[PDB]
């Protein structure tokens, strides 16, 4: 129903930073959901792996968390009148490569659990190389 | 019991109800052109409403077109009404838009029509002819929904009074005249009433809004202007003043539906009371099963703010848990910088109450209400919710062409769809007042004729299965007439959808 | 049934019935003055909001004697809340709250208001704070924010009552969340027969307007139907240009609803969501109120000291109102908070004891003849305890009023 | 509620029910000739039961044949049923037909094959072999129903016991005996019963009443002793002893109905628990849909005189108000000198009782059994169950082929006649033994395919206009399957009667 287009993955230094963008178009017409309704997550799979809750950011952007690996590193942010979601990430390390989603679920809360969401970006590859 | 409900609800859970409740969005500047009447169409509108009491039969063509149009291109069938302006002592078209009065000023109150438009804060129109000759010097004039008020002081001239205004106000053109004393013996249909009506009917529309509707006697005659060539089409009378609660019952029984105009109700009764008589008006007519919708007053601020406020969103879903079938918007929509959002808005809290009623209660509560013994009729439909329920059915699919069928199983209020598998469009298009149903078209003459109600079944099944409400496996719950019954469905069948 | 009910209410015909909710009124310039506070309370109010946000310790001080005075000359027991600053713009006791908290007990209000309740130990913390001195005091927990909704339930058993901050809420959560929010959080207050309040975006407009939307005013309605105890004005009468026709609209809201409520339905919900050995306790009380129904009593008295009993006839949401006859006047403040309840004071001291219980039990009646509930001829429920039992109302009479 | 029925039933009112219960009668020498047979039948038989206790194929056959020619007489489908003779001892057969007995006598008792015809006061024979090396001195031998008590004291020959008699009590002939001393090894079909049972499936019976049914797996014995040709033949299993009540739950499940024999079951346990288990084992067969009937002491004192006792008729009437599916005469109609007008009174109490009896007590309790999410078929029978009820209908009509469907909508106990059109003979004369059901036969080969269920269905409403249960106006409820399954009905309609 919301579809999600992802964008800024590459390579970066060590202690660098990227801004992954996310932006929404579409709507669950059934349920009157958009966007604007919905919270959305990040999520991670680095090489090998499943797929780990980075950090979630409610309908409004009133209410985020994190997981304690990005915290104080990541914000997630959103732009409700551009349908967008962005996830800043500063001082990267090599711990950080992955490949990176956004997701969209039909709540106006978050979780950490992917098979909760209902709409996913399509991933992007991100590398820290020192 | 909603107790035991109330207490499970959680704010944090999807919620997973497929929206029963139907909302009728009014048609102006932001919403009459094509594109927008598809937002409108994909954002949850199931009637759009023409409101006459502005425009030209041309911007009301345009209208007609323009949605016949949209609907077409995204295959539904959309219901079209039209909103009777109504009997009203009403004056506007102020030169500039407006005026302002004063306390303690003098102004012209005229039935010249030269004034007509050219009302300025000095002398302004009133519609009605007969007002010199029905109020005298001292009583008053409520012009604009009581709001402000004139004291008669002499009958200047022939056709104008000189009056003495109580409270400022800003009095914007064309305001409605309240006349507090009656012995008015305001008609039904005034003469432009009529004459739109025969547009309408001309044109094809499906319900009428009929407004100001007071008696029961008066619904009879929009049926009469409605004449043979729309012996079919709903009539849905606007209960607006103390009359028709008063006489709710009367009228219930005349109308095929009913409008609760919560704000022209609230300039005669005090809200508290509106809020009850809504209650009553709904629930009557639930028990009738009849349509009835909730207007006046819903997002208002939604008209010009991207968001209600919370107080307005629980009048809404107020409305819904009451018993409404339908919620109306008007000018959230016509006039509004966020059509769209709005009927989106709609829908989302048409789901949360409809998620947020015990399932069961009503169907419980309309059941005891029936006296024993029931017609077949009566009872073919009731105990089709009722084995819905206990077969925990996913849909269930009434074949029926004029629609009488899917509104007695709505009455009964199951817990799933009701698909209706109609040969005529017009029940299509007049069903999305009906709560939980949605119809589906058997163009006879391009298929077969489908005695044996067979390829109309699988319709109704392949529709359900499209539209996720059924899988393979569930149970659904098939209602129709049989080979031998004068008219009327008295068959049902449980099936199983088969992969 | 709440349809067939619906059906047959009329617009018309005068609307009979004792009001059964209670207002809170939060104090400001508007109504500070004694003679202001009178009107208040003769115009509906049953208890004092102190808003400790803002305001110096002398200007509370002044609101608590001023309450007192007025309350004293009408002859009415007035609660006083103090609704706290909290963690505002984390720990759950500022100092400042502290200090705050200890001021209220050593000035003896009847309850805590805590502001930004999250998890059940913060509100533990709260009931510490308030110490011996303050150990019978109410403390009613604030819930504002998704901790608050998603905790309710440790809350609710950890908190004497519950408030809906509806405004607070609906920073955090969509407006269509918080109405499912408020009928979740009065429900299952309503089964752990605890007070619910409902607080924020009230009669705002009725601030500076003389009549409020009707949108507002179903809002109003609409806590009453959910099932909340009390309403509270926040704005509306400390600063608001109408205090006492607000405080009266909100009597007519609350009666209007009441009598278009199904009477019988919430005592149905609430009896058959019991155990099938109920406790003695749960059991009078149920009963009380069946009776009640059984035989159309105009009045339940019970004789509770610490108001227990009240509250658990109430939360069975009786037809009619129950007159509480106690001996300790904190509990005559503080049962102004529950649905229904009203309570009449025998002082101990000055009568002689009344051992036989039966001198309270004539004090009850009178009330209720007086206040124009009870009629001669008309049955009354008295419930209390016997001569010998322990600690808990365990007898139920019923009893003929009689002219006298 | 029942309270609430009583207190408002009246003696003087003329009763209208149609007799819902259904009689079996025992055939016998009052009642063996073709024309007794069809007093019989217009006095209310359903089923004609066959004791093989006694009696040769001869006789057994004559019969057979005389009841299959009195129905075709009448126009009936009459059950008939096979009652085993069964693992019981016997006690061979007496000269000059009696003898009587004295305590403080001897007398011998042997199971040397000789003497089965001779036995006199002195030495009589026995059914089983071993009993010489089974019961030891001492040992307490109880003969008739446990009436006569005999000590075993002697050891004499291979075949012979000289036993004590602990008496008074005068014998007739080839009666049972049940020692209670173990080691019996009871077998569940003996050879007799064995050919007895081939005997009934070739020639044609309906029912096997299997005698002394201790463990479900003698029901499984039971049903595999008769082949192919009896897969469909119903085994209704007779509970008559302490062990019977002990596996009745696996012994329902196991067989097609169950048999309460309650003189049989008053030898080995206390009167009052007889009534107890009575209420037990009726009641589990009511919620199991199975047939049950009652069977010993029901108006035999009506074998010799016009008239039973009040605790007599009581006791039936105490039957059918417990839930009994028939009743059933024994030598009241076989050796009784008033046979007709002993099944009329069995009619008579029938309707009473059943007029008697709140009409909607057993479909609630059965209703509230049910696990929630109902089976398809399950919800079609309850739901036409109370369909008829809320449209007082005056007969339901189900078209079903092998009668399972009738048995179901039996279970639910509706107020009114149950109609069950088939087109299996078999099917009409087994459905004798449900409560409230009466078949109507669809001759295939004579008549069209009906693939539409129509003729049926007019077989059906004609045969209740005839019958006397409904006329022009009144509304019937009828049950089948839809055109595109097989196996269950699923279908239902609701049709008013005209012409």
């Amino acid at each position: 129903q919301v579809q999600l287009q992802e964008s800024g993955g590459g390579l970066v230094q060590s202690g660098g930073s990227l801004k992954l963008s996310c932006a929404a178009s579409g709507s669950n017409f059934s349920s009157g959901r958009t966007f604007s309704t919905d919270a959305i997550g990040w999520f991670r799979q680095a090489p090998g792996k499943e797929r780990e809750f980075v950090g979630g950011i409610s309908w409004n952007g009133g209410i985020t968390d994190y997981v304690d690996s990005v915290k104080g590193r990541f914000t997630i942010s959103r732009d409700n009148a551009k349908n967008t979601v962005y996830l800043q990430m500063n001082s990267l390390q090599p711990e950080d490569t992955a490949v990176y989603y956004c997701a969209g679920r039909d709540s106006w809360y978050f979780s950490k659990v992917p098979d909760e969401y209902r709409y996913w970006g399509q991933g992007t590859q991100v590398t820290v190389s020192s | 019991s909603q107790l035991q409900h109330n207490i499970g609800l959680s704010i944090f859970e999807p919620v997973a109800k497929h929206r029963a409740n139907r909302i009728i969005c009014t048609i102006g500047p932001s919403t009459q052109s094509v594109e927008a009447l598809k937002g409108l169409m994909k954002s949850g509108m199931s009637v759009a409403r023409m409101n006459f009491s502005h425009g030209s039969y041309e911007y009301h063509q345009t209208t007609i077109n323009n949605v016949r149009a949209a609907a077409a291109e995204l295959g539904l069938h959309i219901g079209i009404a039209l909103d009777t302006k109504g009997p009203e002592i009403r004056t506007g078209l102020f030169k500039d838009g407006e005026a302002t009065y004063a306390p303690g000023d003098t102004v012209l109150v005229t039935t010249d029509p030269a004034f007509e438009k050219i009302g300025t804060k000095e002398k302004f129109y009133v519609d009605y002819p007969q007002l010199p000759n029905v109020v005298r010097p001292g009583g008053l004039i409520y012009v604009d929904d009581g709001v402000l008020t004139l004291r008669v002081l002499s009958k200047e001239d022939d056709c104008t009074l000189k009056c003495h205004v109580n409270n400022h106000h800003r009095l914007t053109d064309r305001k409605g005249i309240n006349l507090p004393g009656c012995e008015v013996d305001l008609p039904a249909v005034s003469e432009k009433d009529r004459k739109d009506l025969q547009f309408g009917v001309e044109q094809g529309v499906d319900m009428i809004f009929a407004s100001f509707i007071r008696t029961a006697d008066q619904v009879r005659e929009v049926r009469a202007a409605l004449g043979e060539k729309g012996k079919d089409t709903l009539i849905i009378s606007k209960i607006e003043n103390h009359q028709g609660v008063q006489n709710i019952d009367a009228i219930i029984e005349a109308s095929d539906g009913i409008m609760v105009a919560r704000g022209d109700l609230g300039v005669e009764i005090p809200a508290e009371k509106v809020v009850v008589a809504q209650m009553c008006i709904i629930s009557k007519c639930n028990v009738a099963g009849k349509p009835v919708i909730c207007a006046t007053q819903m997002l208002e601020s939604m008209t010009t703010n991207p968001r209600p406020t919370r107080a307005e969103v629980t009048d809404v879903a107020n409305a819904v848990f009451n018993g409404a079938d339908c919620v109306m918007l008007s000018g959230e929509t016509a006039k509004g910088k966020y059509p769209n959002e709005v009927v989106q808005y709609m829908v989302r809290i048409c789901i949360e109450a409809q998620s947020a009623t015990h399932d069961s209660v009503m169907f419980n509560s309309i059941k005891n209400l029936q006296k024993i013994p029931m017609s077949p009729e009566e009872a073919v439909c009731s105990s089709a919710v009722s084995s819905a329920f206990e077969v925990q059915a996913k849909a269930i699919l009434v074949l029926s062409n004029t629609g009488r069928s899917a509104r007695l199983i709505s009455k009964y209020r199951p817990n799933c769809p009701i698909i209706c598998a109609t040969t005529r469009l017009l029940t299509c298009r007049q069903l999305n007042v009906t709560r939980s149903v949605e119809s589906v078209y058997y163009d006879v003459d391009a298929h077969g004729e489908d005695n044996d109600r067979e390829k109309r079944v699988q319709l109704g099944v392949d529709w359900a299965k499209t539209k996720g409400y059924v899988s393979a496996g569930d149970v659904m719950v098939i209602v129709h007439a049989d080979h031998s019954v004068k008219g009327y469905p008295n068959q049902t069948r449980l099936v199983r959808v088969r992969e």
